[PDB]
């Protein structure tokens, strides 16, 4: 019994074109604990990417955020890639 | 007081990856991480400022020695259970112990265990005993209700230990704790958003008409802004109206 990670990608304040914000990304409900996340840039892998410690659920299972510091534009698209033994392909999500 | 908890979390691993810790243990006062420890670090580390500047040394070297101990106990155990399980490849065990003491002032004190993320003992601190999930965690359940005084001990740390931790704890984080930041709540084409609130725990809905129909509204989940701060909102000629309640106000948006 394995449980597949809920994706949810937003951004700390409302987002404003050419105001810098932060992007997150918080992936939760997953069992076991083994998980990799990616957060994507017109399809391309951030490198400056912080996260918070693997974090303990009631239910057993497990969750975390990933975070950047970022200044949204039109053009600029962002997105979260995650992976999970519960996940044949990497499952690439994209923020609104 | 609002409803306030104590919880920490073990975390077992057989055979884990390269890297990936074969064990951690993680305390909690509410969403706030305290304290961490693994089978890598083998140090028990503070995970919040106030628990670092209250806690003396002496405190961490302690409790450093004990989780040592408690990791061992935990690669033991569930040795025993992936025996009897008669199971191959890597297996996880958690326990999560903890306390809440109720705005009332009432309290409630658990302790459970879970096999590969699923309940497996759970311990009833009123008629001491443990309720077995299959033969395997009732093989454990009379191997530990065989030791009558451990049940005792457990009853007591839950009810009289983890509640005193908890205020003592509560009183160390007081500004981060017991402060309010209430939400900047917007409606938009219908979603009710809300933002930069403090504690986490809210409740949106909408109304049409003044009547509720929660099988008709979408439910987001409230999510951690990164700065301290929770996130969270609500999807749907009628009137709409969005309601949001939150530590002791109560806010409408009319459409
Ligand atoms: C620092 C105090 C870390 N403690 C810690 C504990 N402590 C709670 C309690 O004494 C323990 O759970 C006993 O087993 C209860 O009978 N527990 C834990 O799981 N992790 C910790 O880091």
């Amino acid at each position: 019994i394995q449980r597949t990670p809920k994706i949810q990608v937003y951004s700390r304040h409302p987002a404003e074109n050419g105001k810098s914000n932060f992007l997150n990304c918080y992936v939760s409900g997953f069992h076991p604990s083994d998980i990799e996340v990616d957060l994507l840039k017109n399809g391309e892998r951030i490198e400056k990417v912080e996260h918070s410690d693997l974090s303990f659920s009631k239910d057993w299972s497990f969750y975390l955020l990933y975070y950047t510091e970022f200044t949204p534009t039109e053009k600029d698209e962002y997105a979260c890639r995650v992976n999970h033994v519960t996940l044949s392909q990497p499952k690439i999500v994209k923020w609104d | 007081m609002r409803t306030h908890s104590l919880r920490y979390f073990r975390l077992g691993v057989s055979d884990p990856i390269h890297g990936v810790p074969e064990f951690i243990s993680v305390g909690y006062v509410d969403s706030h991480p305290i304290t961490t420890y693994d089978s890598v670090t083998r140090q028990k580390e503070p995970r919040a400022p106030w628990m670092a500047e209250n806690l003396a040394p002496d405190h961490w070297e302690r409790y450093t020695q004990l989780l040592r101990g408690w990791q061992q106990m935990f690669k033991v155990e569930l040795k025993r259970l992936q025996r009897h399980y008669n199971h191959s490849g890597s297996h996880t065990y958690q326990r999560m112990i903890g306390c809440e003491l109720l705005e009332d002032g009432s309290t409630t004190g658990f302790l459970q265990y879970a096999y590969d993320g699923q309940d497996f003992l759970i311990f009833n601190k009123d008629t001491l005993s443990w309720l077995a999930v299959d033969n395997v965690a009732h093989t454990i359940k009379q191997a530990w209700e065989a030791n009558q005084h451990e049940l005792l001990y457990q009853k007591n740390w839950l009810e009289e230990e983890c509640i005193a931790w908890l205020k003592r704890f509560l009183e160390y984080g007081k500004d981060t704790l017991q402060r309010t930041e209430p939400p900047l709540v917007r409606v938009n084409r219908l979603f009710c958003k809300a933002h930069g609130f403090y504690p986490p725990e809210i409740y949106m809905t909408w109304m049409k008409n003044g009547e509720e129909i929660v099988q008709e509204i979408d439910y987001g989940d409230i999510l951690p802004s990164g700065d301290g701060t929770y996130q969270a909102w609500a999807s749907i000629s009628n009137l709409y109206s969005c309601h949001v309640e939150h530590s002791g106000v109560h806010m409408v948006l009319q459409v």
